[PDB]
RNA sequence: UGUACAACGGGGUAUUGUAAGCAGUAGAGUAGCCUUGUUGUUACGAUCUGCUGAGAUUAAGCCUUUGUUGUCUGAUUUG
RNA sequence: CGUGGAGGUCAGUGACGAAGCCUAGACCGUAAGGUCGGGUCGAACGGCCUCUAGUGCAGAUCUUGGUGGUAGUAGCAAAUUGAUAGAAUAAUCUAGCGAAACCA
RNA sequence: UGGUUCCUGCCGAA
């Protein structure tokens, strides 16, 4: 899940920010290195400030998406018990008339 | 019409021209593959027309035509449910080109196709003698099997065509008896078309739409070229000793070593396509049908580019020596 | 694992010799990198490659000499994000020119060679130190990890042994500072081993240079002059 | 297992327009050197001339190939 | 004619199988219905003369329960330390989950 | 307003 990555984003930022700035420098060394190994391995290596909250806005928007067009169904939905309610009665009008 | 596409790459004729009975037996359509287009000049003989007794610039198509081979015949007999063949007839030795055309794996076939038909003149021809005799019987129209020699042509495809064609001689009899003699030999357009002859052309369109079965009228033949003239290209007027292939040759198909038809005008279909060339199905006498054309030169150029000479040997004679 | 192989810029797909080298690796690499039918590339499209590519492709292969200075360039890269190494060349050499040097009966046209290569690293790393700099070790050990990634992975009880036909060498010796890439055509001796070698297509030299991100000029990461 | 196919190679046809490099007295002129010129000559000299329709492309959907080189096979269905 | 219960009676039937259920098993009734065979089943139940009634259903857009199609459809929070996954670059397919409206 | 539960026989209108 993208909260997740984004969990693991952020707690591999704090560690990076609680270490020295020379034990930060030797461990962005580090993750270069591994990181352009495990890149050119295969592992695609998903690991974005922007492209994984923007993933998030994508998958929010769909969500709202999906709310707008659920309730405006169930709107349908009781419209037409509505409408046929309505002619239920008017039958039963004209029957009464009659 | 709704635009489907062509059954066969190889078209049907649905109509053939009328049968004189007291003409010869001759073929009536036959099968070549067009080469290219080019340029011809000549005059114009038309009286009535400003451009009467002047030089005139004429497109044509040119249809290579190795000479065809006749190898079984097809006697239909008339059903008031329409025409029907009570039998087909073969001949005995049938090329690897015609017995291909039959499989489809001939590359791993055992190549068994007519074999036991070959048994069949293993005796005195007795079965296939009664059939002949009963084709003279029966059968009141007659169409022959013929197929192209298409190893003498720069075509890619080893596998020949084979075609019905109505014969409209006279005499059924000997009609049959004229394909039994013509069994396995050859036959040249030489004897059966000939110069200004108005054709009927039978093809398949260029597809991309397209590929549709197309029959364009009223062309004029203007050329029946033999593949032993070295002067194919060459005109009383233009004495040079060169042929009718291009400087550089065929764009796209190669050479014509063989005989040829140059027509008059545009035809449906591309280069490397196999096109029935049919004669007309009436006596078209418009005057633009009974013109005898004479030609006065022949394009021979490059198409390949903006071409610039007729024979090398002209290149070699305007360009002089080169460094190489 | 499929794999591309494109000349990039206009001095690139002005060259014809450049397209040799196109088509010979094109015949080298495995049936599954075998990208055939992409010889005509066109004028038009320039790095849209990344675009329709990584639908079903990896590992893109680019050409590009310089416009400025006589020298032209290798980049080996990923069509997922990932990063992108660039290599000078040293001794272009056609393939025909290898058959007039000297003539081999050589199998790359028959199809019974439609068979994927091996990997032979001819001491390419070293895991020991053996310097000052353990940034070039993790260069070595990096590109290791492309080369034994870029062709399929090859857990090798597994494999069969009867398809060996392609066979590929790079040789590195870490004084020259040059990495060659030479691979031969196998032949078997049955004697049961002996195995025969024949010099099948290019044989090329090169020199590392950069180390940009797989998207090309996108981060450059590691700089080597 | 064959005028068999294919990678090369060759020839043909077309495209572009004299490749790189060599030589110069050709070069508007500036200094330089004396043998101060009745083209005295040596250096720089965009360029020009000869080698040179030269050099480059050429089928990727052009044509041809007595040259070389390699190749030919598995899975399924029917009486 | 049928149903629950009650008085009398058949010294009625019944674990060697009551009642109930099924019965492309037979029979008698004009019918309401009744009788038997077979299968299943396990503990009560019937005939007759009377009494008594919360005593007979296809509908009431009846009540409650169960089950359909819709439909693998809509669609993916529609109910389900944190969240449909997988692939398409971190911008259509598969997989998983999966409705309701309505329905002589 | 809509619904209103077994059969057969006999009599049977406006």
């Amino acid at each position: 899940d993208v909260k997740s990555h984004l969990k693991l984003l952020e707690a591999k930022k704090n560690k990076m920010e609680a270490k020295d700035e020379l034990e930060q420098i030797k461990q962005k060394e580090k993750e270069k290195w591994q990181k352009a190994m495990l890149q050119a391995e295969g592992i695609k290596i998903r690991d974005d400030e922007k492209l994984l909250r923007k993933a998030i806005k994508r998958k929010e928007a769909q969500k709202r998406k999906s709310a707008i067009e659920w309730s405006e169904r169930k709107r349908v939905v009781e419209d037409t018990i509505s409408e046929r309610q309505k002619r239920r009665e008017e039958n039963l009008r004209i029957r009464k008339d009659n | 019409l709704p635009r489907k596409r062509a059954a066969s790459i190889r078209a049907r004729v649905k109509a053939f021209p009328k049968d004189d009975r007291s003409k010869p037996v001759a073929l009536t359509s036959f099968l070549g593959y067009k080469a290219g287009m080019t340029t011809i000049v000549r005059d114009l003989d038309r009286p009535g027309s400003k451009f009467h007794k002047r030089e005139v610039v004429e497109a044509v198509t040119v249809v290579d035509t190795p000479p065809v081979v006749v190898v079984g015949v097809v006697g239909y007999v008339e059903t008031p449910r329409g025409l029907r063949s009570l039998t087909t007839v073969w001949a005995e030795h049938l090329s690897d080109e015609v017995k291909r055309r039959f499989y489809k794996n001939w590359y791993k076939s055992k190549k068994k196709a007519f074999t036991k038909y070959s048994a069949k003149y293993a005796q005195d021809g007795a079965g296939i003698e009664r059939e002949l005799a009963r084709i003279k019987k029966y059968a009141s129209v007659v169409r022959v099997l013929v197929h192209t020699q298409i190893r003498k042509t720069p075509l890619a495809q080893k596998k020949a065509h084979l075609a019905e064609i109505q014969l409209n001689g006279g005499s059924i009899s000997e009609k049959v008896d004229w394909a039994r003699e013509h069994f396995e030999k050859t036959v040249a357009v030489d004897s059966v078309f000939e110069q200004n002859e108005m054709i009927d052309a039978i093809a398949v369109t260029k597809g991309h739409r397209g590929y549709h079965s197309r029959t364009s009228i009223n062309h004029k033949i203007y050329r029946v070229g033999k593949g032993d003239d070295e002067a194919n290209g060459a005109t009383s007027f233009d004495r040079t000793k060169k042929t009718i292939t291009p400087m550089g040759g065929f764009v796209h198909y190669g050479e014509i070593k063989n005989d040829f038809i140059m027509v008059k005008g545009c035809i449906p279909g591309n280069r490397k396509r196999i096109v029935t060339l049919r004669k007309s199905l009436y006596t078209n006498t418009s005057r633009k049908a009974l013109e005898e054309v004479s030609l006065k030169w022949i394009d021979t150029a490059s198409k390949f580019g903006k071409g610039r000479f007729q024979t090398p040997a002209e290149k070699h004679a305007f360009m002089g020596t080169l460094k190489k | 694992p499929k794999s591309m192989v494109i000349r990039v810029g206009q001095t690139s797909l002005a060259n014809h010799s450049l397209n040799q080298l196109v088509k010979d690796f094109r015949q080298i690499m495995q049936p599954h990198t075998a990208i055939k039918l992409k010889e005509r590339k066109s004028n038009k499209l320039k790095d849209f490659v990344v675009m329709c590519g990584p639908l079903g492709v990896t590992h893109l292969f680019m050409f590009t000499q310089s416009e400025k200075t006589g020298n032209v360039s290798l980049k080996i890269a990923r069509t997922p994000q990932g990063p992108t190494v660039t290599f000078q060349v040293l001794d272009y050499s056609l393939g025909r020119d290898i058959k007039k040097f000297l003539k081999r009966p050589k199998s790359l046209n028959n199809d019974d060679v439609l068979n994927p290569p091996l990997l032979v690293l001819n001491g390419f790393s070293t895991s020991k130190r053996s310097g000052e700099d353990d940034q070039d070790v993790n260069v070595e050990k990096v590109i290791v990890s492309m080369f034994q990634n870029i062709f399929p992975p090859l857990n090798p009880a597994r494999t069969s042994l009867n398809s060996i036909k392609r066979v590929f060498m790079i040789n590195k010796d870490r004084e020259t500072g040059e990495i060659s890439m030479r691979h031969y055509f196998i032949d078997i001796r049955e004697v049961e081993k002996a195995i025969k070698l024949t010099e099948l297509g290019p044989r090329l030299t090169l020199k590392l240079v950069k180390i940009e991100e797989g998207i090309c000029s996108g981060k450059v990461l590691h700089h080597e002059f």
